[PDB]
This record gives structure tokens, C-alpha cells and sequence, in this order.
């Protein structure tokens, strides 16, 4: 029986692939502080690293890729986008962005740029339209924060002239195998978007908790793959496959791929998977925008089933074997 | 690095006596003294128990004590009862009447001192002297009262060296007398505090063993003995015979007894075996694992999965893969690691000999600190309350000076002793 | 020329002690008996292997070297050994008690009782050398000698020849050939008394020699003897720019120089390509940049860590056989590319190269099969401080339930030695962090 | 990539390559410590000895 140890409690994912794994009856949990298991859920931060790879007779996993954190954290993901060759400057699929410290490296130039031709200059960290207005936010609380171009023509829905955004579930296995669930999700504004109040930053923030008009057109303003690509057919004649997926398995990829060198288990002496969360943003002319990564991500309700079976088929029984995918894989 | 061996009393001489008859077979020494083996490895490490006399002979470093002259004169009657020492043997003539107040106090009083002498004798030819072994049993008077007398005044006089002892355990499924509680109750008091480790040989696990696993239906106490000969062999092995570990009883100490009083191991063999009868198949060493591990295996009436394992030394003798021995091993803590503590980080070691033990082509031995003995020590401590509630028997021990408020004191110390291995069985 | 003296104590530095005299032998043409015949100097000289090796006048070449164990088994192997001739009796210190695994009984006990004879038959050596660089000192950090005598002897050399370097080859505990289960507890204590006494340190974790041994010398279980040859090896490519003509590193002191920008963060990781079999019957020899190459894989590393989760402060090439600069530096450039070899701001990104065109020696009946060329490299990185985290926490495990401290406290150690020592480890796993992020 | 201090020999050479510039107690109190230790032993083993004593 292959054995295994929780260490973060709050995760949504994780605790269902404890529960899935112990119904298999060849998966045993240890307590928290057992060094002798097969398997680690570990915590989010200061996560042991150090300390795996080091039972004799042990072939040990975790659920995280130590230097992952460089793509998961937004003043890390400008300053990794910045200065890679494999993404570069000319980036086409990232936002301008200016990471300012609270106490403008080339961030007033840029700006001033735009007074050349008073082109949309709205930004983010929230929403301001005056560098005076942001950059008074960002000394007011005290720690990094990072500005970035907000997209002033979104995409919107209709019935609703509505903002969303795509948050996609990526799973990378101990191979570096790249795996794209095929069930993503867009997180619905019910407010209708209007750019004359950014202040009334209901119809502008698209998060599932901030929106605390819940459920108007789509359940739990969340609207899922099936129906969001029938939507573009009957409205825009096209569908999600060719005018967004691809942009977005283009996008995960370069951005594994341009860490892999960092994070890579392959000749280690424990192994790493992780899940991550991409969040997307897609603007009126049908071009995908990448928001943020996150490596702690919360899967919909609808999906814990399937994609924590995928995690142990794919991530987990790869590793530790017992006695049509659902995933899309991105191949490198 | 050589050790001094003491036998006490009747259990105590015939259990020993079986020790020296096994270990001088494996080593290659015959009655007469010489050596007529096939391997240098019997002689490498054979001054550890034995004197090398003149004409080039070998006389172990044994010392044969009893208050009764019946038993002493049993072991110089039988096989290699000629190859002991004769100065050695220290014996009065009154007996101690299964009376722990006998032993200790007035009739081993008057013997002690005689006894010291030839144990001084001894330590003044040794090299480097590890320490002292001695073999008794805790039920009767002379090896229980006297041995632990003895146990004192050793320390007294080599307070910087090793104190082991090989205990057998009282049962009333093997027992000569009532009062056996009362002996065994005293003499623990004194174990905790003047052994450094002592292997609890149970006598209720040797009838068990006899009983249900060898299915001999009435077993005599050869029967028991020679599953303890057996145990003393193989936990004697790393010291005997030259190992990677280099092992001798201080080391053994500091790796397993993490706090001081808590230094009782539960003993184990396999493959168990009934004298004579010899079976034809080795084991496989994941068979060895196993049952070295299983509680029908274990020489204490404890439940391994009632405790928790503190530190664990496993012997293997024989022809076999170390390579499997070691995955074998790591498979059974990697498996039940709820059943070791999970503050004492790698506390399971594993040795190997290539001699194996006469009979068997493999066997396993087992050593383990588990905190499943205070059952061990509960049942003894519940035998004790029955009668002295009620001071039953007392009227033996009261005659000779002894006082009910020294029973009181070992009961608490015990009872104490039993509170401190439930503390580390839940932390 | 300055004579540099090797202190080897405990069986794991005298057993490892062997091996690398043993090694120094064959490499500069010693045979067992001392003789020399390349040496054409009788009686004495001021050559490079002269820093580690004295003549007599009768032509023998003897190891500035001192064996001390407090128990006779092993260093008496010495006495009988194949290189008995080499040492004179001297040399080899014996007691008759070892430390049962108890630093506190190294140190205080038993230690107290042969220390002041250790340091003359020291003063013996040194009083031979005209310029005496400092000490090469080898131990384990697991065994009661090995770590309660080492520090006990740190001190005292440091009050005796305050002036002179000490370097240090710790064998950090592996579990697979583990002989304590107290062994954090002297790692922890021999680290926190030694650590300001030593001015360089190179952790050699049997773990890693371990699985080297397994995986690339296709042995199921390897011996001592197997652990100790690899071993050599690399001590060997360390101590070859003293012993041999170059320019890198020709004192102890260019060691804390090129190495040590920090002094208490001295504890280079070793890394030591290429590892074949003797038993392969078809080997391809590997290039330049294969090797180079390999010095950045965990897998080749003395200890198990990752340094692409660290930075580097310094960062030293040892070659030994078919070597020029230009394939080296065609090698680094290309690897500079592919590998995450990030550098504190304060340091300049460059390596220090030494190249010694004598190839790799190997012992005949050894398990090292003969290579065109080698390479040793010695990189400071913070990601060394992993194996102290590994060490602290089961320090921590242990402790917190005072387990065994009573084995210490009867040598007359108090408990506060203990949580002493431990903070000092504490206070080094900050120091290594505020360097590496 | 600069190549500095080349130095040759026939034993080999040795060199420097820089891809980027940058951005004891006293033998008295070893003895007091190592007498304290013996001290603390003597103390144990005489309350150790006044025990058996009783
Ligand atoms: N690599 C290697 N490790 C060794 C060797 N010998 C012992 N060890 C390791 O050293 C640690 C124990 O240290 P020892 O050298 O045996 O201890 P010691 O200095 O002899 O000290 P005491 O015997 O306790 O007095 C264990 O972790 C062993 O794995 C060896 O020859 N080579
Ligand atoms: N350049 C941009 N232009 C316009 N809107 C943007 C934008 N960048 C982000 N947004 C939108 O505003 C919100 C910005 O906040 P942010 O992306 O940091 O939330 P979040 O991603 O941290 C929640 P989670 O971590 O759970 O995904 C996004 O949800 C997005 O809808
Ligand atoms: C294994 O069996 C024996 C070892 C030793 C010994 O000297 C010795 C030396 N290191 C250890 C040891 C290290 N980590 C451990 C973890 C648990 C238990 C022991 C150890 N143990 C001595 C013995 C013996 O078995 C029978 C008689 O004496
Ligand atoms: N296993 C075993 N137990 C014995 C043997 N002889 C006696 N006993 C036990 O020892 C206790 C009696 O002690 P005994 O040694 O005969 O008394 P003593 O001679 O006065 O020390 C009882 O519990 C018996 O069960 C023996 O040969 N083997
Ligand atoms: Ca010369
Ligand atoms: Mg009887
Ligand atoms: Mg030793």
C-alpha cells in the first residue's frame, strides 16, 4: 500500500484527492509529520522541499514544483515575461506591465506616450485613469503592487453587455507532460460593463467572490464550454476551438515551457506535479489576453469530480500504479 | 571488550547453562574446552565471552551462583558442565524458599560478599570489560533476591560499566508458588533502577509459544528453555561474531533507550522451533520479516499493536541477500509506520551474520524497545494487588525484617514505571 | 614550499585517511615501502608533494599525516596494512574505549583524557616543517570521536597554531550506513563548537556517495571500501593543486580566498563527473562539455540539493586529464544557456579553472574504470544549507521529547550545550537565507 | 566571456573566466569548560554512591 500525508487543509482540490485515493483501499494517510510517505499534499508556502527525496526505499511525490512560485505571483510574472528571450519584451499575449514599489523605473514613459495621441490610458493594480490616482494606491498599503494596461474594449456578452473572464485548469505531471482539462469556465459579470464609472468596479472585477444580480443569465455567474462555444456560433460564427482555445494552449505552453529548465523533477530525487489555474481575458477582437497564474487554484463545483480523478489517474497512479482522456495535451 | 557472565538460581543456572552449551557449539568448543571449528570468524570475537587458558584452551568467563547446591550440582553433571571454571561456582547450602526477603537480605547476605570475589577475579584479567550479563528469574528467591542483591553491589563497584540482564517473567500458567508477584514486583524496582537493559523473557510467552504455536501439548521447562537458549543466541550474535556495526553492550544502550528506566525489550525469534524435530525449508527472508515482527514470535505476552515501537535491532543469520533484507525490512516500517515513534527518526537497525545458528539455515532475531511491555509490568502489578490488598503471604517476607511499607514502595515504582511508558505511547 | 599536515580521526576519517594515501601514493609514485625512485633529491627537497609528504635519509617518503582513534581496531589495520612501512608508529594514536556514539563522551570524557598527547605527537610534524600552512583535518559528524574529539581538537589547534588554516572533510549521516541513532544530535553539537575553528568545509553526505556507488558502479550494496575509493577521488582532485605544480589554489589560505567570501558560510558543495564502471566492457568517453556538464546534475553532487534554488558565491573547475581552456570555455558557454546558475549580486558570475594534464589514477582492482578526463567542481552555493535543514529538523524531532539527552548530560554535558548548539544552526539556516533569495 | 591570468606549466594551466562583474577562546577557557564537564561527573557519581550508601 502506497501512503501518503496532508499539509494543506483548506484546499478545496487536494481534499477530495484525499478522499478519492483512501476509496481506492491501496492509499493510506499518514499523520501531518510522518517522513515515511509516498505521497505529499503539502502546504502553500514554505513548503519542505529540502526535506523530500531523502527515505531509502521511498519513491516520494508532491503536489507542487518548487520555483513554480516565479510564474504564480504577479510581481514575479512581469519581472519573468520582462526578461526572458522566450517571451521578450515584444510579448503579444501580456498586458503592459510596471512593477512600482511602494516608499516608476520606466512606467512614467510609457504613459507619457500615450499623451501623444490620448490613446485609452486606463490601468490597474484599483482602476484609475490619472498615474496620480493608482500611484497614491500602491504607497497607501505598503507592499509591491504592479499596473497594468486594463483592456478597455472586453469582449461582452449579449443579452447583458457583460465581462467574463476564462480560467483554464493545467495539470503538469512528474514527466513534464502538459495537460489542459477540456472543461474550462468563464466567470461572469452580471453587471453590464460601461467604462464612463470605473469606481463602481462590480461590471469591471470579474471574480466569483466579488461578485457577492448573482445568477441572472448563467448559474452562479459561471457559463461552461458547451455553452459559451454554441454562444459564439449563434452570435459570432465561429467557435471557441479556433478563435480562443488556441491562443490559450499557445500561451500555457510558452510559459511551462520557458520555466521547465527552473522547476524540472526529471533527474531529481523526489518528483513534482502541480495543478495550476490560467486566468485569460478576451478582448472584442477575439484575442486572448493572459491575467494572472495561479498555483493554488479552486476548481468549479460542477468539475471536482472528474478533474480529481484525472489529477490520480495522470498525476498520481502515473507514479504509484494499482492492481477518452479528459485532458488536451499541449505537446513540447 | 570482553563481558562477565553471572547465573543466579535454579532458572537462572539452566538457562545459562543452555546459553554456554548453544554458543560454545556455535563457536566450535566442546566440553574439554578446545576448539575444533571449521571458520576463523568462530574465533575473532570469542575472548568477548570466553577465557583463553593455557595448552590453548578456552573456559568461558562465567560465574555459577545459587543458595541451593541441587541446581549447580545438575549444570557441573551435564554435557558441558566440565568446561566451566571450577572456582567459579558459588553456593551455600540453605536455600532461599522462593523468598525474595531470603535472597536479598539475610540468607544471599551471608553469600554476597564470596560471589563479589570471583566476579572481581574475573574483571581484574579482563582487557576492557564491558560489562556484566547475568541470568535469573524474578518468581524465585535466589536469582530474583540475590541477583538483583548482586546487581547493587556491581554497580557499587563498576558504577561505569554495562548492567544486562536476561529476566525471566513469572505466570501462573508456569508458576511453582503464589508469591511469585511478590518477587517479581521487588525485583523490578531494582531493575529499573540498576540495568541498563534487561531482555524480558516471559514465561507466559514461552508456555503460549509451546502451547499454541509448536503444539506441544505439556511443555516442560526444557521446552521453555529452548526457546530461550534460542533468544540468547541470536540477541548475543552481534556481539560474538565481527559486524559492519562493531556492537557492544554500550552502544546498544545508547541507540536503544532513549530515557533511562525505559530500557525492558520484548524479544523475538524466528522461525520458531520445537526441540529435536528439525524441519527441511529455509525461509524465504521476507518469512523472516514477518514473523519476526508477529506477536506469536514475541518471548514477552505483549501486543506489539497495543504500543508503539521507541527504537528496534533486527539480527539475521545466515546465507541471504542483504540487498532483501534491506528492502524487507524498510517494507514492514514503511508499511506500519503508525507502530514506531515518529520523534525518533530512523530508530530500526538491522545487522547480519553469516553464521547461522545450529538447525536452521536462516533465522531472524528481534530486539524492541516497545511501549507494549507496561502490559508486561500491568500483569504482574495486577497479580501484587490481588493478595497485598489483602497482605496475603506476607507473614514470609515480614519474618525475615522485611517491611509492608517496602511492598508499597515497589508497587508505586512500578505503577510509575507503567504511567511513563503510556506517556510515550500517546505522544 | 609549506608542509601542510593531515589529522585524520575516528574510523570513518581514518578509514577515508587510507584511502586518500593510499591514492597520493600511486599518483605521485610512492610505493608501500616509501621509496620514491622519481624522486632524485635523497633525504629532502622543496617540491609540491613535499607539502604533504617528508624524506628520510634513507629515502622515504612519509605522510605529514596524524591517525587518531580511540579505539584500536581500526587504525591497528593500519599498522598491518599493505602501507605499514609508510607511518611511523608515532603517527598512529590509539586509546582503548571508544565514544559509544556519544559526542559528549568524545569530547569531554574520553577526550579529555588523550588530548594533550595528540597535540604533541601534532607538535612532532610540525616541528619538521619550515613553513607550516595549517591542517587538513578528516572526520565523520555521526560518530562520538569523530565529532566530540574533532572539536575538542579544533579548539585547541586554533589556540596552539592560531595562525595557521584548517580545512575540513566531514562525512555528513546517511541513514543506509547509519551505526547511531543519535548522530544528528553530534552532527548539531560538533557543527556548532567547530564552525568558527574552520576556515573551509567540504560535507561529503553518504547518501550521495551512496547512490553514486549504486547507480553509476553498479553495486547492490556498497562497502565502506566502495564508499572510500570514490571518496579519495575527490579528496584527491581538492588537495591535487597542493601537491602537484599550478597556479589555483597552491596554499590552504587560497581555499577561504577563492571559495569562503563569508567565514561562516564555508561549506563548498563538491560535484565530481565522470563515475564509470570498471565491470563496463564497452565505454564512449565522455567530452569536455559532457563532463562540465554533469557538474551541474544533483545526481553527481556530494550532497543531495538543488543549487537552481540557491546562489552561487564562488565557483571553482578542477580537470584532470585531456583538458585545454578553449573546449572549457566553449563548454561553459553553452551551459550557461541551458542551467539556472544564478550568482549573489555582490559576486562576479565567473569560474576559476584549473586544469592538470596528469589523467585521473585509479587503484588497480578498484571499481573506477580509467578515464581520458575528469573534472572536481567546488561551488559555494546556498543550496547546501538544505542538508542542513535536513539535519535541524530531526535534531528537532528528538529533541523535543529530550530523547538520549540523558546519555549527554552522565559525560557531565549540561542541556543547554544542546539548544546552544541549536541555535547556532538556527542562526546559520537564516545566514544561508538572506544570501540566497 | 574574458579570459584572465593564464597561467601555464608543463603539469597543465590554470586560468579565470568572468561572464558578468558583480551588481577564538583561550587554553584556560577550554580547561575551565572541560574541568566543569568532570565536575558535574564526579557530582552525579557521588549522589550516585551516597544512594547505594543508604
Ligand atoms: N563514508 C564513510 N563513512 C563512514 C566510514 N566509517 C564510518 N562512517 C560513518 O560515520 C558515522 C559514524 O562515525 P564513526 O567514524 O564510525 O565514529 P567514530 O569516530 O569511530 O566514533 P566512535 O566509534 O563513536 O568512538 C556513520 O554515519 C557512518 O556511516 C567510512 O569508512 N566511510
Ligand atoms: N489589463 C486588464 N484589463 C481589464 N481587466 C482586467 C485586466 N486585468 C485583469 N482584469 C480583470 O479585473 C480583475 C483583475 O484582478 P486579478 O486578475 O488580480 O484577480 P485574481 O486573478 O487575483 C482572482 P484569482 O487569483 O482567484 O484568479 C480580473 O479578474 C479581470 O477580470
Ligand atoms: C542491531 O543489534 C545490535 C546492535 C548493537 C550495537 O552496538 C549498535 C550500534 N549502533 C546501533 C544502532 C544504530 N541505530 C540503531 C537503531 C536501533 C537500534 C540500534 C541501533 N546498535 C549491539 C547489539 C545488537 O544486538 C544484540 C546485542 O548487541
Ligand atoms: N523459563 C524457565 N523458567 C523457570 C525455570 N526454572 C524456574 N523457572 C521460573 O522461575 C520461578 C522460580 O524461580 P527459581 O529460579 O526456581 O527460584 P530460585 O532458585 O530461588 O532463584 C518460577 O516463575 C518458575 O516458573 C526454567 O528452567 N525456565
Ligand atoms: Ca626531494
Ligand atoms: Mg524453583
Ligand atoms: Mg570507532
Amino acid at each position: 500500500m502506497y501512503t501518503f500525508v496532508v499539509r494543506d487543509e483548506n484546499s478545496s482540490v487536494y481534499a477530495e484527492v484525499s478522499r478519492l485515493l483512501l476509496a481506492t483501499g491501496q492509499w493510506k494517510r499518514l499523520r501531518k509529520d510522518n517522513p515515511r510517505f509516498n505521497l505529499m499534499l503539502g502546504e502553500r508556502n514554505r513548503l519542505p522541499f529540502g526535506r523530500l527525496g531523502h527515505e531509502p526505499g521511498l519513491v516520494q511525490l508532491v503536489n507542487y514544483y518548487r520555483g513554480a512560485d516565479k510564474l504564480c505571483r504577479k510581481a514575479s510574472l512581469v519581472k519573468l515575461i520582462k526578461t526572458s528571450p522566450e517571451l521578450s519584451e515584444s510579448c503579444t499575449w501580456f498586458p503592459e506591465s510596471y512593477v512600482i514599489y511602494p516608499t516608476r523605473e520606466v512606467f512614467l514613459a510609457a504613459y507619457n506616450r500615450r499623451r501623444e495621441g490620448r490613446e485609452g490610458n486606463v490601468w490597474i493594480a484599483l482602476i484609475s485613469s490619472e498615474a496620480s490616482e493608482l500611484l497614491d494606491f500602491i504607497d497607501e498599503q505598503g507592499q509591491v503592487h504592479v499596473i497594468q494596461k486594463y483592456l478597455e474594449k472586453p469582449l461582452l456578452l449579449e443579452p447583458g453587455h457583460r465581462k467574463f473572464d476564462i480560467r483554464s485548469w493545467v495539470l503538469v505531471d512528474h514527466l513534464y507532460n502538459i495537460y489542459l482539462y477540456r472543461e474550462g469556465v468563464l466567470r461572469t459579470s452580471s453587471e453590464p460593463y460601461n467604462s464612463a464609472n470605473f469606481q463602481d468596479k462590480t461590471c469591471h472585477l470579474t471574480n466569483h467572490c466579488i461578485q457577492k444580480n448573482y445568477g441572472r443569465y448563467e448559474e452562479g455567474n459561471e457559463m461552461f464550454f458547451e455553452e459559451f462555444n454554441q454562444y459564439l456560433m449563434d452570435a459570432l460564427n465561429t467557435t471557441l476551438e479556433n478563435s480562443i482555445l488556441l491562443q490559450i494552449k499557445h500561451i500555457i505552453r510558452s510559459c511551462l515551457m520557458c520555466i521547465e529548465p527552473a522547476i524540472s523533477t526529471k533527474h531529481l530525487h523526489y518528483q513534482s506535479f502541480q495543478l495550476f489555474g490560467f486566468d485569460f481575458m478576451v478582448d472584442e477582437e477575439l484575442k486572448v489576453w493572459l491575467i494572472e497564474v495561479n498555483g493554488a487554484p479552486a476548481c468549479a463545483q460542477k468539475l471536482y469530480a472528474e478533474l480529481c480523478q484525472g489529477i490520480v489517474d495522470v498525476a498520481i497512479s502515473s507514479v504509484f500504479p494499482l492492481a477518452t482522456s479528459i485532458f488536451i495535451k499541449l505537446h513540447h | 571488550r570482553e563481558i562477565v557472565h553471572i547465573q543466579a538460581g535454579q532458572c537462572g543456572n539452566q538457562i545459562g547453562a543452555k546459553f554456554w552449551e548453544v554458543i560454545s557449539d556455535e563457536h566450535g568448543i566442546d566440553p574439554t574446552g578446545s576448539y575444533h571449528g571449521d571458520s576463523d570468524l568462530q574465533l575473532e570475537r570469542i575472548n568477548v565471552y570466553y577465557n583463553e587458558a593455557t595448552g590453548n584452551k578456552y573456559v568461558p568467563r562465567a560465574i555459577l551462583v545459587d543458595l541451593e547446591p541441587g541446581t549447580m550440582d545438575s549444570v557441573r553433571s551435564g554435557p558441558f558442565g566440565q568446561i566451566f571454571r571450577p572456582d567459579n561456582f558459588v553456593f551455600g547450602q540453605s536455600g532461599a524458599g522462593n523468598n525474595w526477603a531470603k535472597g536479598h537480605y539475610t540468607e544471599g547476605a551471608e553469600l554476597v560478599d564470596s560471589v563479589l570475589d570471583v566476579v572481581r577475579k574475573e574483571s581484574e584479567s579482563c582487557d576492557c570489560l564491558q560489562g556484566f550479563q547475568l541470568t535469573h528469574s524474578l518468581g524465585g528467591g535466589t536469582g530474583s533476591g540475590m541477583g538483583t542483591l548482586l546487581i547493587s553491589k556491581i554497580r557499587e563497584e563498576y558504577p561505569d560499566r554495562i548492567m544486562n540482564t536476561f529476566s525471566v517473567m513469572p505466570s501462573p500458567k508456569v508458576s511453582d508458588t503464589v508469591v511469585e508477584p511478590y518477587n517479581a514486583t521487588l525485583s523490578v524496582h531494582q531493575l529499573v533502577e540498576n540495568t541498563d537493559e534487561t531482555y524480558c523473557i516471559d514465561n507466559e510467552a514461552l508456555y503460549d509459544i509451546c502451547f499454541r504455536t509448536l503444539k506441544l501439548t505439556t511443555p516442560t521447562y526444557g521446552d521453555l528453555n529452548h526457546l530461550v537458549s534460542a533468544t540468547m543466541s541470536g540477541v548475543t550474535t552481534c556481539l560474538r561474531f565481527p559486524g559492519q556495526l562493531n556492537a557492544d553492550l554500550r552502544k546498544l544502550a545508547v541507540n536503544m533507550v532513549p530515557f533511562p528506566r525505559l530500557h525492558f525489550f520484548m524479544p523475538g525469534f524466528a522461525p520458531l522451533t520445537s526441540r529435536g524435530s528439525q524441519q527441511y525449508r529455509a525461509l524465504t527472508v521476507p518469512e523472516l520479516t514477518q514473523q519476526m515482527f508477529d506477536s506469536k514470535n514475541m518471548m514477552a505476552a505483549c501486543d506489539p499493536r497495543h504500543g508503539r515501537y521507541l527504537t528496534v535491532a533486527a539480527i539475521f543469520r545466515g546465507r541471504m541477500s542483504m540487498k532483501e533484507v534491506d528492502e524487507q525490512m524498510l517494507n514492514v516500517q514503511n508499511k506500519n509506520s503508525s507502530y514506531f515513534v515518529e520523534w525518533i527518526p530512523n530508530n530500526v537497525k538491522t545487522a547480519v551474520c553469516d553464521i547461522p545458528p545450529r538447525g536452521l539455515k536462516m533465522s531472524a532475531t528481534f530486539i524492541g524497545n516497545s511501549t507494549a511491555i507496561q502490559e508486561l509490568f500491568k500483569r504482574i502489578s495486577e497479580q501484587f494487588t490481588a493478595m497485598f490488598r489483602r497482605k496475603a503471604f506476607l507473614h514470609w517476607y515480614t519474618g525475615e525484617g522485611m517491611d509492608e511499607m517496602e511492598f508499597t514502595e515497589a508497587e508505586s515504582n512500578m505503577n510509575d514505571l507503567v504511567s511513563e511508558y503510556q506517556q510515550y505511547q500517546d505522544a | 614550499m609549506r608542509e601542510c599536515i593531515s589529522i585524520h580521526v575516528g574510523q570513518a576519517g581514518v578509514q577515508i585517511g587510507n584511502a586518500c594515501w593510499e591514492l597520493y601514493c600511486l599518483e605521485h609514485g610512492i610505493q608501500p615501502d616509501g621509496q620514491m625512485p622519481s624522486d632524485k633529491t635523497i633525504g629532502g627537497g622543496d617540491d609540491s608533494f613535499n607539502t604533504f609528504f617528508s624524506e628520510t635519509g634513507a629515502g622515504k617518503h612519509v605522510p605529514r599525516a596524524v591517525f587518531v582513534d580511540l579505539e584500536p581496531t581500526v587504525i591497528d589495520e593500519v599498522r598491518t596494512g599493505t602501507y605499514r612501512q609508510l607511518f611511523h608508529p608515532e603517527q598512529l594514536i590509539t586509546g582503548k574505549e571508544d565514544a559509544a556514539n556519544n559526542y559528549a563522551r568524545g569530547h569531554y570524557t574520553i577526550g579529555k583524557e588523550i588530548i594533550d598527547l595528540v597535540l604533541d605527537r601534532i607538535r612532532k610534524l610540525a616541528d619538521q616543517c619550515t613553513g607550516l600552512q595549517g591542517f587538513l583535518v578528516f572526520h565523520s559528524f555521526g560518530g562520538g570521536t569523530g565529532s566530540g574529539f574533532t572539536s575538542l581538537l579544533m579548539e585547541r589547534l586554533s589556540v596552539d597554531y592560531g595562525k595557521k588554516s584548517k580545512l575540513e572533510f566531514s562525512i555528513y549521516p546517511a541513514p543506509q550506513v547509519s551505526t547511531a541513532v543519535v548522530e544528528p544530535y553530534n552532527s548539531i553539537l560538533t557543527t556548532h563548537t567547530t564552525l568558527e575553528h574552520s576556515d573551509c568545509a567540504f560535507m561529503v553526505d553518504n547518501e550521495a556517495i551512496y547512490d553514486i556507488c549504486r547507480r553509476n558502479l553498479d553495486i547492490e550494496r556498497p562497502t565502506y571500501t566502495n564508499l572510500n575509493r570514490l571518496i579519495s577521488q575527490i579528496v584527491s582532485s581538492i588537495t591535487a593543486s597542493l601537491r602537484f605544480d599550478g597556479a589555483l589554489n597552491v596554499d590552504l589560505t587560497e581555499f577561504q580566498t577563492n571559495l569562503v567570501p563569508y567565514p561562516r558560510i564555508h561549506f563548498p558543495l563538491a560535484t565530481y563527473a565522470p563515475v564509470i564502471s570498471a565491470e563496463k566492457a564497452y565505454h564512449e568517453q565522455l567530452s569536455v562539455a559532457e563532463i562540465t556538464n554533469a557538474c551541474f546534475e544533483p545526481a553527481n553532487q556530494m550532497v543531495k540539493c538543488d543549487p537552481r534554488h540557491g546562489k552561487y558565491m564562488a565557483c571553482c573547475l578542477l580537470y584532470r586529464g585531456d583538458v585545454v581552456p578553449k573546449d572549457v570555455n566553449a563548454a561553459i558557454a553553452t551551459i550557461k544557456t541551458k542551467r539556472s546558475i544564478q550568482f549573489v549580486d555582490w559576486c562576479p558570475t565567473g569560474f576559476k579553472v584549473g586544469i592538470n594534464y596528469q589523467p585521473p589514477t585509479v587503484v588497480p582492482g578498484g571499481d573506477l574504470a580509467k578515464v581520458q578526463r575528469a573534472v572536481c567542481m567546488l561551488s559555494n552555493t546556498t543550496a547546501i544549507a538544505e542538508a542542513w535543514a535536513r539535519l535541524d529538523h530531526k535534531f528537532d524531532l528528538m529533541y523535543a521529547k529530550r530523547a538520549f539527552v540523558h546519555w549527554y548530560v552522565g559525560e557531565g554535558m549540561e542541556e543547554g550545550e544542546f539548544s546552544e548548539a541549536r541555535e547556532d544552526m538556527a542562526a546559520l539556516e537564516k545566514d544561508y537565507e538572506e544570501v540566497g533569495v | 566571456m574574458e579570459v584572465i591570468e593564464l597561467n601555464k606549466c608543463t603539469s597543465g594551466q590554470s586560468f579565470e573566466v568572468i561572464l558578468k562583474p558583480p551588481s577564538d577562546p583561550s587554553l584556560e577557557e577550554i580547561q575551565k569548560k572541560l574541568e566543569a564537564a568532570e565536575e558535574r561527573r564526579k557530582y552525579q557519581e557521588a549522589e550516585l554512591l551516597k544512594h547505594l550508601a543508604e
